[PDB]
RNA sequence: UAAAUUAUGGUCAAUUGUUAGUAUUCAUAUUAAUUUUUUUAAAUGUUUUAUCAUUUUAUAAAGGUUUAUUUUUGAAAGAUUUUUUGUAUAAAAUUUUAGGAAUAGUUAAUAAUAAUUUAUAAUUUUGAUUAGAUUGUUUUGUUAAUGCUAUUAGAUGGGUGUGGAAAAAUAAAAAAAA
């Protein structure tokens, strides 16, 4: 927006400076890990946990915190939901999209995400695994989605998982997959104990961006 | 509470409450009248709310500022005294 | 069950995301403790950073404390090399030859036209700075990285005559870059971090070798002790690997 | 209702008289303006001590100065000869 | 209203409907066995009106 | 209610209370529900001022390789009826789905046909909408649609490529909401028109000997009502408007 | 949001709710009974002090003879007295800035004091509640409606800033010769 | 929050309203949004006294001994139809009888046409599920000569309060596409003779005289003798 | 007065289910084997079984398999009509059906009447096509129904259909067909 | 290492036993209490709503805790429309028993790891952990007075985790959407 081009412009015009001595690192502090509060808060690299009234020299970011969004199927106890889960890496500035995929694959802790091969895409357009972030103008503000193999097959009832509400889960598939790990047959402590949302939550029509009545 | 009269639309159900609030157009009209009256009240009422808000803010401006006057003079006095004591030191 | 219910190390809020997001819209996962892992752990070091215009040009000459023969340093670095090559022989192009070991006290860009005037003047001012300083006994233990893990070096511990060094350096810094305007890669009002560069990855190499020296090599030597050394000799050098089996030397000063 | 009231309000003469309760807030601040009778650093009661003393916050601090000029020797006759009674000036 | 709700064990008299849990809440534990399998030919015997209308259909 | 600051409550990995991510399914009617009212705006824009990638010629051709890094998001208008190379054809005859094109068809070009096209691999999509006849909007000379024969051979088509089962974002229609005026009503007074002299001004309001005919006498409703719509927070019709103004609800 | 509602002491909207100004006292023999005007939350606990924002005052509901004043042949003044201590700055703060609520009996008090117009619940059952119709009201309104800017200026002085700067104090505050 | 009643004015609790805003007051419960509702209890409540003296059979009772005279069956059917309209007519009961399932016709519920309230629905399309009398009904709301831009699921289609009137003019075949009717301000130039506005944003109806009588005879202004 | 705070969250908007407190305690072992016995008592399964974790209702698939294992009545079909009636119940009463009858299938079904029994059947199916499924008839509908009233020689039902044609919903009756039951001839050919 | 005055200022400290050679706070005294007496409490049905549902209504049951108990605004307050912000869960001090010994799902680093990650780990005689007693840091009584001697009550784990916050299963005396 405004900030992005204001700051970009500032950087560009600061690099074209003929006469500059350079900063004095005695006067340019880092950040603290020691501050009041229980929680550990991670901030921007231009921001600090103390009050610094003076504006620091624009620096170029050598690690860009990319976000990569996946579709996930959550078990909500009335059936399946499809919602969004982000992975966040720190990708070196000049890195190749191939290498970004690799970073992503190493940084997800959910067993339900990276199972098959996937392609990174911005606004639906696939990206070259061959080229740099520099060419595609990826600023960390950019919206980057992630498209799996079977994802265009989801409109069917096959690839989309089958919930024990409406479908048989058989001795075939009780020993395999999320179905196994879930423990459908109720135990005393009630099993993994997932989140539940009831049937009448959204009314008769499910959640939409457009008001349907 | 919300008053449910006897001539409200009766519900015939054994599984729930005996009378649903639904109105004879008369009752609705009546309600509108009484409501208008009360509106006449709360107009003045919350008018007085924002009056007192500005009153209090203003009096705060004046008194707090006077306090900064006096206090700053104090603070300056103490600071003078201290650096004097350090010359002496 | 083997510890705290929510381990305190796992409690992390990301404020670089957004106010409404993580409550409702989506949840963001990351391994957040790679980023939090600190300057002591990674082995990073904050060197005086160059202004952009100075950042563009290559350095030409540097100041160096010359290491004598029969060092503890050179010996132990040789042992370190052997150990490293036996572990991984991919290091072989990274490693600096034990003959080229020197301490780097500061780095500098000299234009080729005014060259003679500047070497004369520098050498003179340098001789004036160190006239009163007697030899320096410094301690070397620990490793650190410059340039995002591309340059791997031996630290100079401020436990010893190092103090004097810092004044000494900070004098030439204010002469060489302050007095006669010369490009020191940093600000002349700031002090350079003295170091012994051990392994390095140059721009040409970076394609076959990789973008960062993997920390698995030097992890175990990260805090290793290379010992004490006394230094009587200061040099101003132009960078050529060929001529003596050592860097081509444009000037010298004896500390005595 | 509002307008009728404003009318017959402004019509009567016993309005246009300031009402201390209706008009302002005397003191907005949570703390008092001057010291009232609360125990001292020694724990003594308000009645036991008078403010303005040694416990009170400190007041702080070649040629001739402007304080030199105004001053005058009592041997010389002053400015306008105010008839002081001799006894008082003793 | 209130008398209707009172039959429920609601602790606060809340106009909510809260059932109980009897010892036998389901048929098999109350002793009842299945449901008797209907004899099919017995209920496929044509009704009276149908035969009488066969009698006025053949005339 | 406002959205809260951060989630410190539940582990992130499990993600807990999350509004479901909305996905647009091309098999169903709902798809069109999203895409249609966009199209109309789009066409409206095309009727007034030029937009670069809207009008194009002779379809498009790309390799199998670069197919998905080029196509998705693409929207362009062609003169004739020709269906894209390598697409299985699905006719949209189902009435519900059709229904959403109502506004676009009555107050813009009449819709002759709708087509859902799916490729061999099934991973792409094309929404193909064939209009018949001239627009019921006026078209300007310097506008994009003025470069087309189908408007102003009376059939022409809109082609929209997209990926299936994606959120109703990455079908890109929102870049098109640029608003340019229809200059048709003022074209009458331009130096170009010869009917500009048949115009005469009303500067002064005419002298009125009458009052507005009083509205029909009010019949109070006879049935049971749900109570004040004010106190129930119902907008005046349950339709639109502010809850402070209760106009047009029963009283 | 309690599973089993505490049945006897219900309230709107959960806890602790809005700040409200209440009148309360421990119950005793009528002869000695006093009340307290208290700003406090909507949901009280066992002891009223846990949620107590401020203490607005004592109120004694016993008509008193005034023995403090000298016995006065003026008729009015020898009516009995009713004694109440209002803290009016915390009142104007809590009510004005913090936007309080009000129970009815405190409202009646604050009305007798001239802080608030009399309550909704004070009824001379002599008069009825009024009637209304839009077009008669409209005729009265078309008859008298003040000018736009006069009214805007009213709303300005009442709600926004009151103290303003007349020409003279401007002219008095602007810097003189050596910096002018 | 978003849109209060009389601004914030707190002088009573009821002073706010029976809801604070149209929007859901907790974000975790969406359905609490302010709608316009209908008395479901009464308007379902179908009369079982029309089913008296009938002998209904059942769906899966097909048996030869089970069923009855064709005459009996006929009067049973008539009593069942009489059972279903026993309150009012459901939309899918109106639409199945009209040509083309009543596409284009204007479905108004009773109360929408009386008082200053004026509203109806131009039906876009219909789905019958296996059961009639239930289903999904889409269309365009028209409120005081103002019309919706896109179709919407018609709410409370299943509640039997609905009336409509069959006009051949509005009928559309399943081939074409139901057009949204014109909003009288914009697409059709406004005219007084064809359409006059019942009530507008600042208007409200004058007082009916007998309500006034009742209220005064209540509050005890106008006397009332037994 | 909602049960929000009385029962587990997932039980929200739970209506019509019998004694719902049941489904709160099903995890406890005794309640659970009680359920095993219940399901077995309901039958239709080869194995010991229990309904899934938080589910109050039975699964869709299970009640479907209960419904399709439940033997239909009428095991003796004689007339083509009774065959077509059992098929009618197979197609259009199938558990959770989308599909709905067409007036033409009612024609086909009304053309197979022979004995009065069959007239009763087809008339009940017609009762289902009016009241249950809400289907509009055509012109020829009352022609078919009339001739089928005539085949079994019961004309009472025809005139009963005439005196009120609105509840049965015959929207078109050719006036001559009225005449036939109202006292006038010249109907066929 | 000198006195002081423009003279009582800055607002009250004041102790009461008739004993029995002598040494030592010890019977009978007063004040405060228990012995001691029905003049301050109270009864059940919480309540709306769109109907078998869904909105409103969050700290008095017991268990015995001495290195111990700590927190937000997303609810309401709350004002105009839609996005809109950051601040919080952490600590420090005070801790009883006449005769006194070891304690343990265990520390710290790594990290959204490890029922077998790594390490020369953590608590204790400056009194720990078990065990006994006991409701924690403005409340009383006695007294001229540094003391001695009281202070109630109230937060008791998890197991479809709702809710802004668990404080959620009789026991109000809190007007709970006309
Ligand atoms: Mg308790
Ligand atoms: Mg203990
Ligand atoms: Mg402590
Ligand atoms: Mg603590
Ligand atoms: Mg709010
Ligand atoms: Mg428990």
């Amino acid at each position: 927006g405004h900030y992005q081009q204001e700051a970009f412009e500032a950087r560009k015009r600061f690099e074209e400076s003929t006469t500059y001595p350079g900063p004095i690192r005695a006067a340019t502090p880092g950040d603290t890990r020691f501050y009041s509060g229980s929680l550990e808060s991670i901030l921007h690299d231009t921001d600090r946990h103390y009050w610094r009234a003076v504006t620091d020299d624009p620096r170029v970011q050598h690690l860009i915190p990319l976000r990569i969004r996946f579709k996930i199927f959550t078990w909500v106890t009335s059936g399946w939901e499809q919602r969004m889960q982000v992975v966040q890496i720190m990708a070196p500035k000049d890195s190749t999209i191939a290498q970004v995929k690799d970073l992503v694959i190493v940084e997800n802790q959910s067993p339900y995400l990276c199972v098959s091969s996937f392609h990174l895409a911005i606004d639906g357009k696939e990206l070259d695994p061959q080229k740099t972030l520099g060419e595609y103008g990826i600023t960390e503000q950019s919206q980057i989605d992630a498209i799996e193999q079977n994802d265009h097959l989801l409109h069917r009832d096959d690839e989309r998982p089958r919930d024990w509400t409406v479908d048989e889960i058989t001795a075939e598939d009780v020993k395999r997959s999320p179905y196994k790990e879930m423990e459908m047959q109720p135990l005393q402590n009630l099993a993994p104990r997932y989140e539940a949302r009831p049937k009448g939550y959204f009314g008769r029509t499910y959640y939409s961006g457009m008001k349907q009545s | 509470r919300q008053i449910r009269p006897y001539y409200n639309l009766p519900s015939k159900s054994e599984h729930g409450r005996k009378m649903t609030g639904f109105l004879t157009p008369y009752r609705h009209w009546m309600w509108k009248q009484n409501e208008l009256w009360r509106n006449v009240h709360e107009a003045q009422f919350e008018h007085l709310r924002r009056v007192y808000k500005r009153q209090w803010l203003e009096s705060f401006r004046v008194n707090a500022d006077e306090y900064i006057y006096k206090y700053n003079i104090t603070k300056a006095a103490q600071l003078a005294q201290w650096e004097c004591e350090m010359k002496e030191q | 069950e083997r510890g705290l219910y929510f381990p305190i190390n796992h409690r992390i809020v990301d404020h670089r995301i957004a106010p409404g997001v993580t409550v409702e819209e989506t949840d963001v996962q990351s391994r957040y403790r790679r980023e939090l892992r600190t300057n002591f752990a990674t082995g990073e070091t904050r060197q005086t950073i160059a202004p952009p215009w100075s950042a563009r040009e290559r350095p030409t000459h540097f100041f160096s404390l010359r290491l004598p023969s029969r060092n503890s340093v050179t010996l132990r670095v040789k042992e370190m090399h052997n150990h490293l090559l036996f572990s991984h022989q991919q290091c072989a192009p990274m490693l600096v030859s034990p003959t080229k070991l020197h301490i780097t006290l500061g780095v500098m860009t000299i234009p080729e036209n005014s060259r003679e005037e500047l070497v004369k003047n520098i050498q003179q001012s340098m001789s004036e700075t160190f006239a009163c300083v007697q030899p320096l006994q410094l301690r070397f233990r620990g490793l650190g990285t410059f340039d995002f893990g591309r340059v791997l070096f031996i630290r100079v511990v401020p436990e010893a005559d190092f103090g004097r060094l810092e004044r000494a350096v900070c004098d030439i810094r204010r002469r060489v870059g302050g007095v006669l305007g010369v490009d020191l890669k940093g600000n002349p009002h700031d002090s350079y971090v003295p170091h012994v560069t051990v392994a390095k990855i140059r721009p040409n190499q970076r394609q076959q070798l990789g973008d960062t020296i993997p920390q698995s090599l030097w992890a175990d030597y990260q805090h290793h002790d290379f010992g004490d050394v006394t230094l009587s000799t200061v040099d101003l050098c132009r960078m050529k690997g060929s001529p003596d089996g050592y860097y081509h030397t444009e000037g010298a000063v004896h500390l005595s | 209702f509002r307008d009728v009231e404003e009318r017959r309000h402004s019509r009567d003469v016993v309005n246009e008289l300031p009402n201390p309760w209706y008009d302002y807030v005397a003191h907005a601040l949570p703390f008092p303006d001057r010291d009232a009778g609360y125990p001292d650093e020694y724990g003594d009661l308000g009645q036991w001590r008078a403010p303005g003393g040694p416990g009170s916050p400190v007041r702080g601090p070649r040629g001739y100065t402007a304080e030199w000029r105004d001053l005058r020797n009592p041997m010389r006759p002053p400015e306008f000869p105010t008839p002081w009674e001799r006894k008082y000036r003793q | 209203e209130w008398l209707y709700y009172k039959q429920f064990k609601t602790v606060d008299y809340s106009y909510r409907v809260i059932p109980e849990l009897p010892e036998k809440y389901r048929p098999h534990q109350s002793g009842i066995d299945q449901a008797p399998l209907p004899d099919y030919r017995e209920i496929n015997k044509m009704p009276q009106w149908a035969e009488c209308e066969e009698r006025r259909q053949s005339k | 209610s406002r959205r809260f600051r951060y989630n410190t409550k539940f582990p992130a990995l499990v993600s807990y209370n999350k509004l479901p991510w909305e996905v647009v399914n091309h098999e169903t009617p709902q798809f069109h529900m999203h895409v249609a009212p966009h199209y109309e705006q789009l066409l409206t824009l095309a009727a007034s001022s030029p937009v670069p990638h809207i009008i194009g010629s002779k379809h498009i051709d790309v390799p199998r390789e670069h197919r998905l890094r080029l196509l998705p998001g693409m929207l362009y208008l062609l003169d004739g009826d020709t269906l894209p190379g390598e697409f299985t054809i699905n006719r949209v005859l189902d009435p519900t789905a059709l229904q959403y094109y109502g506004r676009l068809s009555s107050q813009i070009v009449t819709v002759e046909a709708v087509r859902m096209l799916v490729p061999d691999d099934l991973r792409l999509l094309c929404n193909c909408i064939t209009f018949k006849g001239p627009l019921h909007l006026p078209v300007a000379p310097y506008a994009s649609l003025a470069s087309l024969r189908g408007a102003s051979s009376n059939c022409f088509t809109l082609y929209h490529f997209v990926r299936p089962n994606r959120p109703p974002k990455e079908l890109q229609l929102e870049k098109y909401y640029i608003h340019a005026p229809c200059v048709a009503p003022l074209s009458e007074f331009a130096s170009n028109s010869d009917e500009r002299g048949n115009w005469r001004p009303r500067l002064q309001a005419p002298k009125r000997t009458r009052r507005a005919t009083p509205l029909p006498a009010y019949r109070p409703p006879q049935s049971y009502l749900m109570g004040l719509a004010e106190r129930l927070a119902v907008v005046p019709g349950g339709c639109f408007g502010r809850r402070s103004l209760m106009w047009g609800h029963w009283f | 949001a309690r599973a089993v509602i505490k049945r006897r002491s219900p309230q709107l909207w959960g806890a602790p709710g809005a700040p409200i100004i209440r009148m309360r006292g421990h119950h005793v023999v009528w002869k000695f009974q006093s009340y307290d005007l208290v700003v406090e939350h909507t949901h009280k606990r066992r002891n009223s002090d846990i949620r107590l924002l401020h203490y607005l005052g004592k109120h004694c509901p016993h008509p008193q003879k005034s023995l403090w004043s000298p016995d006065t042949p003026v008729a009015q003044d020898r009516h009995l007295f009713m004694l109440t201590t209002v803290d009016i700055d915390a009142f104007k703060y809590w009510f004005g800035v913090k936007r309080c609520r009000l129970s009815m009996k405190p409202w009646a008090l604050l009305a007798k004091a001239g802080l608030l117009p009399p309550s909704l619940t004070q009824n001379s059952k002599i008069m009825p509640k009024p009637l209304f119709d839009k077009e008669s009201l409209m005729r009265y309104y078309l008859a008298n409606r003040k000018d736009e800017d006069v009214m805007a200026r009213e709303k300005y002085l009442n709600y926004e800033n009151s103290m303003v700067k007349t020409e003279e104090e401007r002219a008095a505050e602007r810097p003189v010769a050596p910096y002018l | 929050r978003a849109d209060p009643l009389n601004g914030g004015s707190s002088m009573t609790l009821g002073s706010k309203g029976s809801k604070l805003s149209p929007e859901p007051h907790r974000r975790r419960m969406p359905w609490t949004a302010a709608k316009e509702y209908v008395p479901g209890v009464v308007l379902n409540a179908r009369d079982k006294m029309v089913l008296d003296g009938v002998q209904l059979l059942d769906i899966e009772s097909i048996d030869r001994a089970s069923q009855l005279d064709p005459l009996e069956v006929l009067r049973a059917v008539v009593a069942t139809r009489e059972y279903n309209i026993s309150t009012g007519k459901n939309i899918f009961q109106l639409a199945s009888q009209a040509t083309y399932n009543g596409r284009g016709q204007r479905f108004y519920r009773k109360e929408w046409q009386e008082g200053t309230y004026d509203k109806y629905v131009t039906l876009s399309a219909i789905d019958f599920d296996r059961d009639g009398n239930k289903g999904t009904a889409y269309g365009y709301i028209t409120f005081h000569g103002e019309t919706t831009t896109r179709p919407v699921q018609v709410d409370f289609a299943d509640v039997p309060g609905w009336y409509m009137d069959f006009v051949e003019e509005r009928a559309v075949p399943f081939t074409g596409i139901v057009p949204p009717p014109p909003s009288i301000g914009t697409d059709v130039p406004v005219d007084p003779h064809s359409y006059r506005l019942k009530a507008y944003p600042y208007y409200d109806a004058p007082n009916p005289p007998e309500f006034v009588e009742r209220l005064l005879k209540d509050r005890g202004v106008l006397p009332d003798t037994p | 007065a909602s049960l929000r705070y009385r029962r587990p969250y997932w039980m929200m908007f739970l209506k019509g289910v019998d004694n719902w407190k049941i489904y709160t305690v099903i995890q406890q072992p005794d309640h659970q084997r009680t359920e095993m016995l219940y399901q077995a008592w309901l039958g239709g399964l080869d194995r010991p079984y229990t309904r899934p974790k938080c589910m109050a209702n039975q699964p869709l698939w299970l009640s479907k398999k209960r419904h399709m294992l439940r033997k239909e009545r009428l095991d003796g079909p004689e007339t083509p009509l009774e065959k077509y009636v059992l098929e009618w119940h197979k197609k259009f009463h199938s558990f959770q059906g989308t599909e709905r009858p067409t007036p033409d299938d009612l024609h086909t079904a009304l053309d197979l009447v022979e004995r009065p029994l069959d007239l009763s059947y087809a008339l009940q199916l017609l009762g289902q096509c009016r009241n249950l499924n809400n289907i509009r008839f055509a012109k020829e509908t009352f022609l078919v129904f009339l001739e089928a009233c005539l085949r079994v020689g019961r004309r009472d039902c025809a005139e009963y259909a005439l005196e009120h044609a609105e509840p049965l919903g015959f929207w078109f009756i050719d006036e001559d067909h009225r005449r036939y039951l109202q006292g006038e001839q010249t109907w066929y050919k």
